[PDB]
């Protein structure tokens, strides 16, 4: 188990499955506000990262990817490994975004949400890890709640960045 | 040149010179080094390579040391400082730059490890704990070795690859003052290995040439691998010698890997490590010219342990070596040292009796009557092994008798011993002192200054040595020549004339005269003035101080008075090096108060008075001293003679072999320190118990009493009729401690009425009076009210748990605290970091947390500086252990034959046994039903109800305190701050936020703002402060709270109980006003209410409960400012004297946009 490990995720250290959020290491270092900070996940958006990676390498201060890297702990056919941080950042599981303070120095919001609106269902991403699947053949009654908690912290994390952004 | 300085001084003065960068974190008494190196960078010192010194601040040791092993592994020279607890965190780093074979060296101020307590005092356990990490052990014995072997490791970790341990003993080393001959860095650089130098950039990290350091190694290589950095510790002892032959040509001073001292003959040597080896050094002098043959090896090189090179300076006619070491192994065979003396003995074949022994723990006394006595166990039939020197061991009998007290010192050395008060200029003038007689004459000079736990008003003990031959005396003073008593308090109350010389000098800074003499001075102290027939003088150093205009400053009125008599340099001479020094340091405070100073000198020489005493003071006697009442035993036995300056003369059989300590014992201390205290005006008071809750000493407090109580109280004990429906037909006083008042002024600044109720009067006015007052209230009986603790008031009717305390006068921290007990003291464990709260709250021997009337009070642990949030939460565990222990005993007690009335309370105590006041309701019912209910069972049943009333100090639900200052949250303790209240515990976090270390003096941290200016921030802090509160927001379940006493009394009671009561970790950040700010402390409430009103300090509360509510966690306390920003800056010494503009408008636009933000969140 992680301070990054998700709620409902079942890990060593948390047989019964993580209760507690994962811990929000991006936003903790936006609030300094002269720390690039940046969400990427190449399997979703190639493109994306290209920007995060360029961006914070030529920012004249500290700067800060957290990259989601599927894993062969997750439970999942590693083939489609590429595909599996796709369908994390479409599910609303993982954010894209970017924290530019240069773009405050020129009047402009640093925080730019790069995915704004999820298209696939949140709970159909869960069981596609076994991760995930393990807890619900373990305790049924308890892995109906800490699937619907992920997902209700998942859209209070969403509903936050688009408040950055705006 | 020759300069006086300091081992820490020494230090830093070499390592700046060798070194391009130093990444620190402050630790006593290793910072004086960081200190000075950020200064000299802050000048633009230069080092050898043309440049200044980039001095960089870590969040802790542990970060300070992953610093140096990156830096150096990228090509650059990197040192640090440290010392103890911090040199611990560095041991992991310490293996890898040794394996890595990386040129470097550690400046190590050498400090005790916390164990059974926290010392900040000198041994060699730090290092101790690290003489497996791979890096050599370089030992410097004096303030000179210091300068030259620092040098020695700077030179010789370039030529070794093999990294560097330089220490010298802290305190007694790092802080002595000595006059040594300092190295130029034009001749430092003409002795370096710059082939060296260059090989080691050519190693470097770089995308040019790349390589790969740290793999992970299987089986297969590891071992080979390992041992294949063998040439290089092979050659170490080699190439120290050679670097050693380079320090001599240049120096003339010869070190070597081991040196002897002593008869060439000697069958008695001992080998010994440190100052100690000054001191025996001496002691071996004295005892071979009266013709024992004895002897003493040096270690400087501990690591490596070159065996050819302690053989060589062996004398062939050693027959018994005694072996000191500074440290202590528990349980071991031996000390380090001792175990390698024998190992190498054993390897070669010597037939010599070898003996180990410890000494100096903790800054422990080591003199020459010591070094005797190791001396004399050698010369024994059968010398005791495995011994002690310097205390008293009555239980294990591992102390050697001190038979005999010689005295070593050279002939023509001049002793001087000042008794000082805090801060009165004592210390600063004898610095000054040793300077000018340092800087003008021949003689050498030096300095050591014994300081006290207590932060104002402690007291302070100088001492000076000057002589023709060099002073290896690191031992204070056993005989002096010049006593000075700067405070006449202390006449009648501490041993002064300890040890003078027969004829010496006594000089008294007192307004009395020669015939207030014989009644104020002590039949003792008359005694020894007459028979040693000493000369003595008395000065009114005040009045002088008041006529001038200088205030109460006696500083340099005691300094002219000094060299007036002590025939030290000719008189003349020393009234201009003193008026040279005043140019200064009153140069720039201007042309009047220059000449105030100018004529202090002057007056000064006229008013010395000598004081003519008549021969029949010898034959005086004792009063009878008055029947002494009857104290506890740990008050009588150890509080009284600690505080006599008699701790050294406890033995063992004293202490608790856990360093565990009674709670409530500062009440015993009445030092009466204060110069004004605050006279209650009983026709002014509304009776509101503000003075009392922003009191930072519950020195004043509200009392209650039934009319019937009032009968044996004096005609001074004026009270009133109790306002409230909750005190109907009570009486009311405001009532001050007047022995425990500090004469801050808090409370008489706080007080609210529209004329003031509360007036400054000088104490010794009003003192004999308010005793009789404060004995008379502190007797009262408890009255049962019913005033609402939710409220200021209703919460100073609650007895205060922490009082007395060492504190500052108008400290800003203790008041949180004492509220804290005032609400749920009766239920509470502390977990204090390390800092001011645990120097204030947990030094030995006086506790200031106490109890109430049943015996309840707050638990109180201090584990370390880093751990803290992880100590409290392992706490929570345990206490839920332990109450989940009581409820299984309680369930089964329901199964049990019990009584109806039994049951009833076990039903309702385990419905709410999670809550504060249902399980204290039936857990206070099963307590008074159960002697009854044990009498009535037998058998099985019986020992049910048994285990119940064992356990019964469960029942009440506990509240768990985690307090600490911002350094602990922000920095070094920051990782487990996170992680403990990320874990969902209930625990309740009490940052006193300073925003600076305040305990060692005012050092930078994360909570500094923009502009402020500290220590290793010396030209202001460019990045803001960190948002401690924003960070734990983020988790959502934390409850978190901005709040400041002086702002808002109705915010801090609101926030809380709120963070108490919440089922979850709960984290307060409170605004604590402290001494570093540079403000006024009579004002420290008002400067908090400044703070908020300036948008520099916000006040907020997010509660979790209200997001289930359905509402905004997010509550703004204080949305619109109404003061100026830049104004508040304007009040605190710690902005102004960057006066810089730009540091100003940042720190302005910060907190518009922290104050914007909070108005997001509450949108
Ligand atoms: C590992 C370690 N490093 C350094 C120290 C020395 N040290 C103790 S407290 C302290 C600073 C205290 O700062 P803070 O937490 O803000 O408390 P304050 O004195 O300001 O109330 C330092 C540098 C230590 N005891 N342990
Ligand atoms: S002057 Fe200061 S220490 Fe004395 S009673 Fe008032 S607040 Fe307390
Ligand atoms: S602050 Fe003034 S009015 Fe209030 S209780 Fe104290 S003395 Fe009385
Ligand atoms: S926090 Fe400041 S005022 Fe309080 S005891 Fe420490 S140094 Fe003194
Ligand atoms: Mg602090």
């Amino acid at each position: 188990s992680s301070k990054a490990t998700q709620t409902g995720a079942v890990a060593r250290f948390a047989a019964g499955g993580k209760f507690t959020k994962k811990k929000d290491l991006g936003l903790m270092a936006m609030s300094y506000g002269y720390v690039y900070v940046a969400s990427v996940a190449m399997g979703a958006s190639h493109s994306q990262l290209m920007k995060a990676l360029i961006e914070a390498e030529k920012y004249d201060g500290p700067s800060l990817i957290i990259a989601y890297a599927p894993c062969i702990n997750h439970g999942i056919n590693m083939t489609y490994s590429q595909r599996e941080a796709k369908k994390a950042v479409e599910a609303g599981y993982w954010p894209l975004y970017r924290y530019n303070p240069q773009l405050a120095q020129e009047g402009k919001n640093p925080f730019i949400l790069d995915y704004k609106t999820p298209t696939a269902s949140f709970r159909d991403f869960l069981m596609g890890e076994i991760r995930y699947t393990s807890l619900k053949k373990q305790f049924p009654e308890k892995a109906e709640q800490l699937f619907a908690k992920a997902e209700a912290d998942a859209k209070a994390r969403l509903e936050q960045y688009k408040k950055l952004a705006e | 040149p020759k300069q006086t300085l300091d081992g820490n001084t020494a230090a830093a003065h070499v390592a700046y010179a060798m070194s391009e960068v130093a990444t620190i974190y402050p630790i006593t008494p290793s910072s004086p080094m960081a200190e000075i190196a950020d200064e000299w960078a802050a000048h633009g010192r230069k080092n050898i390579f043309g440049k200044t010194l980039q001095v960089a601040e870590m969040q802790s040791e542990a970060g300070a040391a992953g610093a140096v092993h990156g830096s150096l592994a990228a090509g650059a020279l990197t040192t640090t400082f440290t010392a103890s607890q911090g040199l611990l965190l560095m041991i992991p780093n310490m293996y890898k730059i040794a394996g890595e074979l990386l040129p470097c060296v550690f400046h190590v101020a050498a400090r005790a490890l916390s164990t059974h307590a926290l010392s900040i005092f000198g041994d060699h356990a730090d290092v101790m704990a690290a003489r497996q990490t791979g890096f050599a052990m370089l030992s410097s014995a004096s303030v000179q070795e210091v300068m030259d072997l620092a040098l020695v490791a700077h030179l010789a970790t370039l030529k070794a690859r093999v990294p560097f341990v330089h220490f010298f003993d802290g305190f007694r080393t790092s802080h002595e003052v000595q006059k040594i001959d300092v190295i130029e860095y034009e001749d430092m650089a003409k002795l370096v290995d710059w082939d060296a130098i260059r090989a080691f950039r050519q190693r470097a990290l770089n995308p040019e040439h790349p390589h790969q350091r740290g793999t992970a190694q299987n089986p297969d290589i590891y071992f080979q691998s390992r041992e294949a950095a063998n040439p290089y510790y092979l050659a170490t002892p080699g190439i120290v010698a050679q670097v050693m032959e380079q320090v001599a040509g240049l120096t003339g001073r010869h070190y070597h890997l081991f040196d002897y001292a002593g008869a060439p003959d000697a069958e008695r040597v001992i080998v010994s490590m440190g100052s100690s080896c000054e001191v025996i050094e001496e002691t071996v002098n004295y005892l071979v010219e009266k013709g024992e043959k004895v002897g003493l090896i040096k270690v400087r090189l501990f690591r490596p342990f070159s065996a050819e090179h302690f053989l060589k300076v062996l004398p062939a006619s050693v027959k018994r070596i005694a072996v000191l070491d500074r440290t202590k192994e528990p349980g071991s065979l031996g000390e380090p040292l001792y175990e390698d003396v024998q190992t190498v003995l054993a390897e070669h074949g010597k037939n010599i009796l070898v003996v180990g022994g410890r000494y100096g723990l903790g800054s422990k006394e080591f003199n020459p009557s010591m070094v005797k006595a190791v001396f004399d166990n050698l010369a024994a039939t059968t010398p005791k092994n495995k011994f002690t020197v310097g205390i008293t061991d009555d239980v294990t009998h591992t102390s050697l008798e001190i038979k005999e007290h010689i005295d070593t010192s050279p002939k023509g050395t001049f002793r001087c011993k000042f008794f000082g008060l805090g801060s009165d200029g004592t210390v600063g003038a004898n610095k000054n002192s040793i300077k000018i007689i340092g800087d003008h004459t021949d003689m050498y000079a030096q300095g050591y200054f014994v300081y006290d736990s207590k932060k104002s008003g402690g007291v302070t003990i100088s001492h000076l040595r000057f002589g023709k031959q060099p002073i290896q005396s690191a031992y204070l003073i056993d005989q002096a020549d010049l006593i000075a008593c700067h405070n006449p308090s202390y006449v009648g109350r501490y041993n002064l004339l300890e040890g003078i010389k027969p004829g010496g000098i006594f000089l008294l800074n007192s307004t009395w005269s020669a015939e207030e003499m014989d009644s104020r001075l002590p039949a003792d102290m008359k005694r020894t003035i007459a028979t040693k027939k000493l000369k003595f003088y008395n000065i009114d150093a005040v009045k002088i101080a008041q006529e001038i205009g200088l205030g109460s400053r006696i500083n340099v009125i005691m300094q002219t008075a000094f060299f007036k008599i002590a025939n030290v340099i000719p008189v003349d001479e020393a009234i201009k090096y003193i008026k040279d020094s005043i140019v200064k340091t009153y140069g720039k405070k201007g042309d009047k108060i220059l000449n105030m100073n100018f004529a202090a000198v002057d007056r000064a020489l006229e008013a010395l008075e000598e004081i003519k005493y008549p021969a029949s003071w010898a034959d005086a006697v004792d009063e009878a001293a008055a029947t002494v009442t009857e104290e506890p035993e740990f008050i009588q036995k150890v509080l009284r003679p600690i505080n006599a300056l008699k701790g050294d003369e406890l033995p063992v059989s004293t202490f608790t072999p856990d360093g565990v300590f009674p709670v409530g014992t500062t009440k015993y201390e009445k030092r009466g320190i204060a110069v004004n205290i605050p006279q209650w005006q009983p026709e002014n008071c509304i009776q509101c118990n503000q003075c009392s809750l922003v009191c930072p000493h519950a020195a004043i407090r509200p009392y209650l009493a039934k009319p019937a109580d009032l009968a044996g109280a004096p005609e001074t004990f004026v009270t009133k009729d109790a306002i409230g429906k909750e005190a109907a037909g009570l009486k009311f006083r405001i009532q001050v401690s007047p022995l425990d008042c500090t004469g801050c002024g808090n409370c008489a600044d706080v007080c609210p009425a529209k004329v003031k109720a509360l007036t400054m009067v000088p104490l010794e006015e009003v003192t004999a009076v308010e005793e009789a007052n404060y004995n008379f209230a502190e007797q009262l009986p408890e009255v049962k009210v019913n005033f609402n603790p939710a409220t200021v008031k209703g919460s100073q009717f609650r007895q205060p748990l922490l009082e007395f305390s060492g504190a500052c006068a108008g400290c800003g921290e203790t008041p949180y605290v004492k509220l804290v007990t005032q609400l749920f003291g009766d239920r509470m464990i502390i977990a204090n970091a390390t800092g001011c709260s645990s120097i204030w709250g947990g030094s030995a021997p006086a506790c200031p947390y106490t109890v109430n009337r049943q015996g309840h009070g707050p638990a109180w642990a201090s584990s370390l500086f880093e751990d803290n949030a992880e100590f409290g939460y392992g706490m929570a565990l345990a206490v839920a252990k332990r109450q989940d222990e009581l409820a299984t005993a309680i369930s089964k007690a329901l199964e049990a034959p019990v009584s109806a009335a039994f049951k009833a309370a076990c039903e309702g105590w385990l419905a709410g046994k999670d809550d504060a006041d249902r399980s204290r309701e039936y857990g206070d019912r099963i307590k008074a039903l159960l002697p009854g209910e044990i009498s009535q069972a037998s058998g099985e049943v019986k020992d049910l109800l048994l285990d119940i009333d064992r356990q019964k100090d469960y029942l009440t639900k506990k509240s768990i305190w985690i307090i600490g200052g911002d350094g602990w949250a922000y920095d070094i303790g920051y990782g487990g701050l996170d992680h403990v209240l990320a874990s969902g515990a209930n625990v309740n976090v009490l940052v006193l936020d300073t925003e600076v270390y305040s305990n060692t003096g005012g050092q930078s941290s994360k909570a500094t703002q923009t502009g402020a200016v500290a220590r290793f921030a010396a030209g202001g802090k460019f990045t803001k402060k960190k948002d401690l509160g924003l960070m734990a927001m983020s988790y959502g379940y934390v409850y978190v709270a901005s709040v400041a006493m002086g702002a808002s009394h109705s915010q801090l009671m609101k926030a809380l109980i709120e963070a108490e009561k919440y089922d979850g970790p709960s984290l307060i950040i409170a605004y604590a006003p402290c001494i570093n700010h540079g403000i006024n402390m009579t004002y420290s409430q008002r400067e908090a209410k400044k703070a908020v009103e300036a948008g520099y300090w916000p006040l907020y509360r997010y509660n979790p409960q209200l997001a289930q509510e359905g509402k905004n966690p997010f509550i703004l306390d204080y949305k619109t400012p109404t003061a100026s920003f830049r104004d508040f800056l304007m009040g605190e010494i710690r902005y102004t004297s960057l006066k810089a503009e730009q540091l100003f408008a940042k720190a302005e636009a910060d907190a518009k946009a922290r104050l914007e933000q909070y108005k997001k969140l509450a949108e």
